[PDB]
């Protein structure tokens, strides 16, 4: 989680799947709100 | 940076 944390935009491209699942999902699951 | 991405699969 430490990794996550130093992806730079040019160095990774983010998935579709983690957009899907890490954005819209889960921040609702866990009472996050943005 | 060219090849060895090629065979580690890390594409950019």
């Amino acid at each position: 989680v430490l990794n996550v944390h130093h992806r730079s935009p040019s160095t990774h491209t983010m998935a579709p799947w983690v957009k899907r699942c890490f954005l819209h999902k889960l921040p609702t699951f866990l009472f996050m709100k943005r | 940076l060219n090849l060895l991405p090629r065979v580690m699969f890390m594409t950019r």
